Parts: C-alpha cells; sequence; structure tokens
RNA sequence: AAAAAUGAUGAA
RNA sequence: GGUGAAAUUCUUGGAUUUAUUGAAGACUAACUACUGCGAAAGCAUUUGCCAAGGACGUUUUCAUUAAUCAAGAACGAAAGUUAGGGGAUCGAAGAUGAUCAGAUACCGUCGUAGUCUUAACCAUAAACUAUGCCGACUAGGGAUCGGGUGGUGUUUUUUUAAUGACCCACUCGGCACCUUACGAGAAAUCAAAGUCUUUGGGUUCUGGGGGGAGUAUGGUCGCAAGGCUGAAACUUAAAGGAAUUG
C-alpha cells in the first residue's frame, strides 16, 4: 500500500549524501548533500546541513510518489574511518519526521576483508 | 628505568606481531600494543528512536545495531582521553573498570 | 506560523567554555509528549516557557 | 690448482668489455655449456648445439628447449599450467 | 646532535675523504 | 639461419594421396625428435598440438597463432614468445587474447595455434661483448648494420647533418603526417624521455 | 529546464513462486522512444530485497536475497534469484571473541547449468557445565568440520534446481543438517549459508521462468 | 587538534 | 574533495553520489588472546603434494656417543644494490597549496625510486627479555596450550548398547601471570637479577672515568652503499645510574 524508495545516506566527515533511489538503485530521486545547504564549506557535515538536505529529499520524493523508503547507512569505508560521520543521525531522523515511512535500516559501510596500504605514512598524521 | 614488566605491548613468546593502523592518524602500531575497543551503538540514535518507531512500517522492528573495533595508538588514545595517565601502583590493574 | 512554544521542564548543566549557555530540556506545549534538548542563553528556570523559532536541532556542547 | 679468483670461463676475453658484462657472459656460458640430464635415457649426455637445441649423446634424442639452458622457467611453469588446463578438461 | 645524525654526517665526510684520497691516488 | 628459433620438421600423411608431406613449424620448448603432433579441432591439449583457439580453456598458452584461419601463423612466432587465451566469446564465435607486445586482440576461434611457448627463449639476455658477434648476427639476415648516426653525416645526406656542433637542431619527434626524407628520428611519439622517471 | 519525471511509467515488480507473496514494489524506468526502449534499460535491473519481506515472516530479518529482472511483460517485471546474503548487523553481531570461526566455501553448478559459489559459516560453543574461559577449536576439528561442510553443501547443490535450492534455503535445512554432520566433532553455535552468489548464466530459456511465475 | 621564537658572565 | 580554517585539484564535455559489470596488483580484517609454532630474523584465506620438528607415551634400541666453544660455516626485519617481470595502493626525492618572521618542516594535493615477485648481492636494527648457554637446589597460588593416566562423572542418533566435546583429580613439557620476598640489589625491582667477603658446578664472549672515536691508518669482505677489525696525539673533573623533595 506503499511505494518504497531507497535512501542511501552517505555520512562522511566534510559531507552528508542523502540518495534516495528506486528499488533497483539505479533511478535517482533527490540527491541532496549538506555542501549545498550550507554555505560555510565547514559546516557541510553538521547535523544541521544533513537535515535541510532531508528534508529537500523528502519534499523531492513527494509528489513524486516514493512514500516509504529503506535506509542504507554508510561511513567512508575502504581503509578510512568507516565512522559514519555527524549527519548521518540528523539526516536519519529529518527523512522520519518529514512524512516518510521508514524500513529495514543497514550499514553498509564497504569494510575490506583486507586492504591497501591506508593512508598516511608509518608514523601517521602528526598534528 | 624500565617503566613496565610489559614493555608496553603484549608479547611474550613469538617476538613480532604484525601492525595494525590507528584509527584517528594512521600510525603503524604493533597489534599487541594497540589499544582496542569495541563500539557496539545502536544504528539510531536515542533521541531518534521514538521517531523511527513511530514512522516504522514493520509494527515490531528490531533496530539493528553497528559494529566496530577501534584500533589507537598510545598518543591517539590518551589525547582522546580512552587512557589515561596513571598513578605508580594504579598502573598495575588490568580490569576494564 | 514558525513559532513553536516550549515548556523547561529540566534543567541540565551548564556549557558554553565561559559557562554562559545551559542546556535545558523543554516539552512541545500543541503536544505534550515530544521534548527536545535546547541552548539557552540567559538565566532559566523549571517551567520557563521557550520561544522556539525552529525546533528540530538538538543541543550540542554537552557536559 | 685453482686457475683464476673469479673470471672463470671468461679468461679468454682478457681485460675488455668490463667486468659487469664479463660476469653475466660467465653466468650464460656455464649454463650453456653445461652438460644436462636426459629426460628418456637417465644419463647426463644432454649438450646444446645451438640456440634452443638440445641433443643427447647417446639414444640421440633432441628437444627444443631454451636458448642458454635445457629448461627455462616459463616453459616449465606453462607444462604445469597446461597440465592443469587439460586436467581439467578431460574431467 | 642525535647520534644517529652524528653517524650520518660522519658517514658522508667518510664519502668525502675517500672521493678526495681517491683523487690523489 | 636469422632465426633465433629452432624449427621442427614435422612429416604427415597425404590424406588424399599415399605419400609423406613434411612442414616446417617452429619447434614449441620441450618438443623432442619422436614425439606425435596432433593437429585439428578434436586434438589434445598438449604441448606441440594444434588446436583452434575456440576449443581452448581459459589463460592457454599458445604460439604461431593465426590472425585468421587458414594464414597458417602470424603471432608469437620469434623466440621465447606466446599469446595469452584470455576469454571466448561463443556468440560471436570469437577468442579474445593477449598478444607479446601487451596488446589485446579478437580473433576468430577457428584460428589455430600451437599449445607451448616458441623455443629459444633467453636468447637477448646474453650479451653480444663485441662488434663481431653483431656483425655475424646481421650477415644472416639483412644488410642493417653498423649504423651511422645522421648528426655524424653532412646536411645533405641526412636531417640531423652539419653544424659545428653534432647536434639535432630541431626537435627528433617528427609527425606522422611527415613525408618520405623526413621521418628520422622519433616518428609520432606520443612521448619522450626516460619511462616512469 | 524539463521535469525528467514525467516521462516515467513505474513498472511493478514480481518475485517467483519459491517465494511468499509475489509483490515486491515498483521501479521506473523512461517513455519508450523510437530511439532506445524502456525494456532493455529495464531488463537486467538487480532489485535488493528483505527475505523478511518476501517471506511475510520477522525471522528471515536477515539473509537478504538479489532478485534479477530477466523480462517485461505488460507492467510486471519477472525477476528470479540472483543472489543471497546475510545482513552486515547480523555477521557482526556473530562474530565475537573467545570461539573459533569456521568459514566454508563451495563452487557448484546446479543440475541446470547454474554454477554458484556458496559460503557457509559456523562458530564453536560452550558445553553446558562447562567451567573453561574461551572454547575455542583444535585446528583439526576445524579441516574435520570444512570437509563435512564442504560435501553437505556440494551434496544439496548440483543434486537441485536453482528454484529447489532457493525452496531449501528458505527453510534452513542445510545448516540443520551441517548440524547433525558435525554434531561428533565439535559443537557449534550459528551454522548458516551466509551468502549465495551466481558466477555464470545458462541460456534463457524462458520456459522455466514462465513455470517460476504462473 | 589554528599560531606561541628567545632570555649574556660570575655569584653563602 | 580536503582542512584547525583554507587553497592547490575535479566539475553542465556531468564531477561527487547510485546501479550493473570487468581488469589489475597488493593484502589476508573481524575471529585474534598476557594464545600457538620457529635457532633467530619471523610465521594468520582454502585445498593438495613434499620433507622436517618439539612435547608426550614407551618393561624398544646404543652405551658416554656429552656441555660450552678461538678458527671456521649456514640463516639473518627494514632500507639499499644488479637484472627481468609486475607496478593497484601507499610513497623517500621532487613538484605544488597552505601555515609562518622565515618553513624546499609538520598539514593538504600529486608523484619518482621503492613497496610485490624471480635470480643474485648486502649482513645491519632499541636484531630487546637492553638479562649468553648447560646443570642442580630453594615459595605459596590459580589459570592456560600440547601429550598422557584415572573417574563405574555430564552431554549428545538410539538417552550405561556403535564415541567427540565438557567436568573433576593427577602428571610431563611450554608461553606466561598473581602474592610475598626468608634471599638479592644502589635502587628501580628480581622467583632469578636467589643459593655471592659463610666469596669455587662447567664453559664462551664483553667492560675498565668522560671525550677525541667506532674517527685516522693498515688489512679484509662488498658492484656500491658500507660491514668487520681498529689506534694515537690531544683534552677534561666529572660524565653517568636509581631514587627523594621542590
Amino acid at each position: 500500500s506503499q511505494v518504497f524508495g531507497v535512501a542511501r545516506i552517505y555520512a562522511s566527515f566534510n559531507d552528508t549524501f542523502v540518495h534516495v533511489t528506486d528499488l533497483s538503485g539505479k533511478e535517482t530521486i533527490a540527491r541532496v548533500t549538506g555542501g549545498m545547504k550550507v554555505k560555510a564549506d565547514r559546516d557541510e557535515s553538521s547535523p544541521y546541513a544533513a537535515m535541510l538536505a532531508a528534508q529537500d529529499v523528502a519534499a523531492k520524493c513527494k509528489e513524486v510518489g516514493i512514500t516509504a523508503v529503506h535506509v542504507k547507512i554508510r561511513a567512508t569505508g575502504g581503509t578510512r574511518t568507516k565512522t559514519p560521520g555527524p549527519g548521518g543521525q540528523a539526516a536519519l531522523r529529518a527523512l522520519a519526521r518529514s512524512g516518510l515511512r521508514i524500513g529495514r535500516i543497514e550499514d553498509v559501510t564497504p569494510v575490506p576483508s583486507d586492504s591497501t596500504r591506508k593512508k598516511g605514512g608509518r608514523r601517521g598524521r602528526r598534528l | 628505568p624500565k617503566k613496565r614488566a610489559s614493555n608496553g605491548r603484549n608479547k611474550k613468546g613469538r617476538g613480532h606481531v604484525k601492525p595494525v593502523r590507528c584509527v584517528n592518524c594512521s600510525k603503524s602500531i604493533p597489534k599487541d600494543k594497540a589499544i582496542k575497543r569495541m563500539a557496539i551503538r545502536n544504528i539510531v540514535e536515542a533521541a531518534a528512536v521514538r521517531d523511527l518507531s513511530e514512522a516504522s512500517v514493520y509494527p515490531e522492528y528490531a533496530l539493528p545495531k553497528t559494529y566496530n573495533k577501534l584500533h589507537y595508538c598510545v598518543s591517539c588514545a590518551i589525547h582522546a582521553r580512552i587512557v589515561r595517565v596513571r598513578s605508580r601502583e594504579d598502573r598495575k590493574n588490568r580490569a576494564p573498570p | 506560523t514558525p513559532v513553536t512554544l516550549a515548556k523547561v521542564i529540566k534543567v541540565l548543566g551548564r556549557t558554553g567554555s565561559r559557562g554562559g549557555v545551559t542546556q535545558v530540556r523543554v516539552e512541545f506545549l500543541e503536544d505534550t509528549s515530544r521534548t527536545i534538548v535546547r541552548n539557552v542563553k540567559g538565566p532559566v528556570r523549571e517551567n520557563d516557557i521557550l520561544v522556539l523559532m525552529e525546533s528540530e536541532r538538538e543541543a550540542r556542547r554537552l557536559r | 690448482a685453482k686457475r683464476t679468483k673469479k673470471v672463470g670461463i671468461t679468461g679468454k676475453y682478457g681485460v675488455r668489455y668490463g667486468s659487469s658484462l664479463r660476469r653475466q657472459v660467465k653466468k650464460l656460458e656455464i649454463q650453456q655449456h653445461a652438460r644436462y640430464d636426459c629426460s628418456f635415457c637417465g644419463k647426463k649426455t644432454v649438450k646444446r648445439g645451438a640456440a634452443g637445441i638440445w641433443t643427447c649423446s647417446c639414444c640421440k634424442k633432441t628437444v627444443a628447449g631454451g636458448a642458454y639452458t635445457v629448461s627455462t622457467a616459463a616453459a616449465a611453469t606453462v607444462r604445469s599450467t597446461i597440465r592443469r588446463l587439460r586436467e581439467m578438461v578431460e574431467a | 646532535m642525535r647520534a644517529k645524525w652524528r653517524k650520518k654526517r660522519t658517514r658522508r665526510l667518510k664519502r668525502k675523504r675517500r672521493k678526495v684520497r681517491a683523487r690523489s691516488k | 639461419s636469422g632465426r633465433g628459433a629452432p624449427l621442427a620438421k614435422v612429416v604427415f600423411r597425404d590424406p588424399y594421396k599415399y605419400r609423406l608431406r613434411e612442414e616446417i613449424f617452429i619447434a614449441n620448448e620441450g618438443v623432442h625428435t619422436g614425439q606425435f603432433i596432433y593437429a585439428g579441432k578434436k586434438a589434445s591439449l598438449n604441448v606441440g598440438n594444434v588446436l583452434p583457439l575456440g576449443s581452448v580453456p581459459e589463460g592457454t598458452i599458445v604460439s604461431n597463432v593465426e590472425e585468421k584461419p587458414g594464414d597458417r601463423g602470424a603471432l608469437a612466432r620469434a623466440s621465447g614468445n606466446y599469446v595469452i587465451i584470455i576469454g571466448h566469446n561463443p556468440d560471436e564465435n570469437k577468442t579474445r587474447v593477449r598478444l607479446p607486445s601487451g596488446a589485446k586482440k579478437v580473433i576468430s576461434s577457428d584460428a589455430r595455434g600451437v599449445i607451448g611457448v616458441i623455443a629459444g627463449g633467453g636468447r637477448v639476455d646474453k650479451p653480444l661483448l663485441k662488434a663481431g658477434r653483431a656483425f655475424h648476427k646481421y650477415r644472416l639476415k639483412r644488410n642493417s648494420w653498423p649504423k651511422t648516426r645522421g648528426v655524424a653525416m653532412n646536411p645533405v645526406d641526412h636531417p640531423h647533418g652539419g653544424g659545428n656542433h653534432q647536434h639535432i637542431g630541431k626537435a627528433s619527434t617528427i609527425s606522422r603526417g611527415a613525408v618520405s626524407g623526413q621521418k628520422a628520428g622519433l616518428i609520432a611519439a606520443r612521448r619522450t624521455g626516460l619511462l616512469r622517471g | 529546464v524539463v521535469d525528467p519525471f514525467t516521462r516515467k511509467e513505474w513498472f511493478d515488480i514480481k518475485a517467483p513462486s519459491t517465494f511468499e507473496n509475489r509483490n515486491v514494489g515498483k521501479t521506473l524506468v523512461n517513455k519508450s522512444t523510437g530511439l532506445k526502449s524502456a525494456s532493455d534499460a529495464l531488463k537486467g535491473r538487480v532489485v535488493e530485497v528483505c527475505l523478511a519481506d518476501l517471506q511475510g515472516s520477522e525471522d528471515h530479518s536477515f539473509r537478504k536475497i538479489k532478485l534479477r529482472v530477466d523480462e517485461v511483460q505488460g507492467k510486471n517485471l519477472l525477476t528470479n534469484f540472483h543472489g543471497m546474503d546475510f545482513t552486515t548487523d547480523k555477521l557482526r553481531s556473530m562474530v565475537r571473541k573467545w570461539q573459533t570461526l569456521i568459514e566454508a566455501n563451495v563452487t557448484v553448478k546446479t543440475s541446470d547449468d547454474y554454477v554458484l559459489r556458496i559460503f557457509a559459516i559456523a562458530f564453536t560453543r560452550k558445553q553446558a557445565n562447562q567451567v573453561k574461559r574461551h572454547s575455542y577449536a583444535q585446528s583439526s576439528h576445524i579441516r574435520a568440520i570444512r570437509k563435512v561442510i564442504s560435501e553437505i553443501l556440494t551434496k544439496e547443490v548440483q543434486g537441485s534446481t536453482l528454484a529447489q535450492l532457493t525452496s531449501k534455503l528458505i527453510p534452513e535445512v542445510i545448516n540443520k543438517e551441517i548440524e547433525n554432520a558435525t554434531k561428533d566433532i565439535f559443537p557449534l553455535q550459528n551454522i548458516h549459508v551466509r551468502k549465495v552468489k551466481l558466477l555464470k548464466q545458462p541460456k534463457f530459456d524462458v520456459g522455466a521462468l514462465m513455470a517460476l511465475h504462473g
């Protein structure tokens, strides 16, 4: 009784992608990032930016016909942090509170079973 | 002088282990020495739990968790307050709390 | 209408480097079951009513 | 008695062409003039006629091989790979 | 100065000494 | 003479007339005198056998490969060279292979090749050490040795000739569209200098 | 300049008969144009579905399913089995410390020419009344368990059609029989197939697809 | 995880 | 994208992001431990082949065949060297954007050699337990790995009736750990670093205040880088260890 999409939230540091697609995933509806909700260049990964992006994405999911959405949360992954950025939870909650129905949340961060050498050098990034 | 009977690590019997990389700075640290934490968290924050349970299409959803094993070097663990410098006798305690 | 009335049901503590901001928990007046945590500038009591220009941002910088 | 300390067979070249080139040539000429085991008759009688041609002094069998060795590592690897592919095709 | 840098700069100096003495010889 | 790779004399029976037919194969390494060679669509996958590209599996090492079926061998003929089979396209009746230069090629699966690698490999690893051996090498091939540098000539003789010092004097990279008499140096070079620094 | 969603049809997606309720969801492509038709852009699509939704039960909350569109007829996309996998939360919740992790892996082809890779996962179990801290296995038990798991998996596949494999994956009979076969070697906790991937496909043979959709 | 260099000689 | 903040870069020729494929090289996460194996360096995907090894069991066999070792020999992280293959990633050098008084530093973006492999070299590390090896004895305790013994112990298809896992009690061997030091030590600490002025179980190697200096020179090994061996003149009253208070 509801039409489902897939939200495909990518919550890194430095940015947050909110990207709804069909079930197949190859048709995209309302990909909005925090970097085009804020103009600060450092607040691009903020929860406020993520919430504004998710509100826009829900607005465009409506009047296109998406009523419910499955959720694929993701971090940068690979050899990088694979900890979700600040904006993932704010985008999730904005999607849930902006009229969209929700189902089947899952974490799809790319995790290596083993990997190329990580960036930074042997002694790491020295601050 | 020698600060620690187990110099800074857990390696008695082998000699070489393998490096891991620090999650914060990517410093190479032997696995036996690295400070290791298991981050098991609900995939949805506690303040958003009610909102997502009300917005769910499933009457009885399970609210999955995320599992992530973090490896810290000594400097990053101390800077991030994961471990703290301890008094001379308190250093000998190995219990987690 | 972008004006939200929320009532302070609990004062959490002081925040800010200089201690000028206060963590509070407020419940909405339109519905008395939706509580949020906000950062407040001046002196606050329990049962004080705040005016929320926006009403979705959770308060950061906790203690 | 030991007549040369290191030049070996390249002592025919005297002092010319450079010691590195003489060392490379020494390695490959020792390989090229060695006697090799015959895979057919089991004797140590296989010598090079010309590059790639290896003939056993007895049983007179000739096998195509490497320029300076009877078998190259590539040819052995190819033989093993072809055997494996043959085995899966036949089974 | 750090010991490994004493060693490194001394090694460079020994290279220069060998070079000038080979020049003489 | 003039060839690094040894040759195998392989004699077959004539299917249609009572007589023998001698063929001149490029010997693959490990092939011996007195060995039975099988050629055809139903030949077994053994070193020295001649098979169509379609009938052999992925990763097969072949040599003397036909670009077109029936041209009797065009690819991977020099000593130590081979072709790697890297895939099939049964609907198109094509086989994808890797050539010795690294190029990827698509050939009809009816083209034949010899299982194995051309014999005589490792030949260019040994230095010639002296002009006399290069002389004997090229007197069995053709008159392309020795080579006089263009900058050692006069302007009448070569584009690089002349000058009060030996020097090219203009870029030695020459366009593909240049005419005969101009194409000396590096023709249509996409890049110059030492590869990967 | 132009709204791109005025040229969409919202094709419906149908699951094979080897599942509970057939209606999976919805998808959209484009208006069929004389240059490019919707069918080509709509075939080959992989739709990711939770087996809980395919079966109408929450005990299949993990172990998601991939459905591959094989052809379009009318406004219905008839899918077929394309893969199975566990959810990340399930895998990470099962992989805990102080127990041995046993993984097995086979590649086998069904009765029809569906060559596919089957995985399998199991963990060592503490006995009731066990006082020892960890319950690790002795690396010969692991090899014996892996051998018997491989034979069981190779035996249930290549003796079945892809449909029969799916219809025996849903009730989880392979992991129960793995437990029965391994119970004399070492006790185990979480025996699962965890993943099925398909490597090569046979000819289209649309008759079998229509046998699964009817 | 912004920046922060230096401090003449002897002197119960 | 990236950062503390940026910029260098990419981007309506569609970047980033989504999907379906493919190729390549490298790695072997989670499980993973005060756990295992190896002479050390080291060694973590599956399966097959090849030889090897410790411990245990042994009313098997030989009978001193042993311990430590100048000379001598094999192996020996990383980097580095020669030549071929490979060359995804990261990344000395280099190039660039920042920061800065400067900043060819830290931070950012690239990027050569290198990183991987085959065949040869090199022979060095805080190559560390900064504790040579062999042997004997001296204190309480609980775990753990491998082997063995016992229990009329539990548990699994049939509920002692076709045999693993677990439990209990011992034992040999091992990685260790906790408490305490009767003892030792300058102390830190140590179960050996004890059995040392009540000084002797056997044996090898090394040191003799700090610098000059692991330098010069000679020899020798190495393709080289360099390794090994290795002074003197001269100079100087401390340098150094472990703790205490600030």
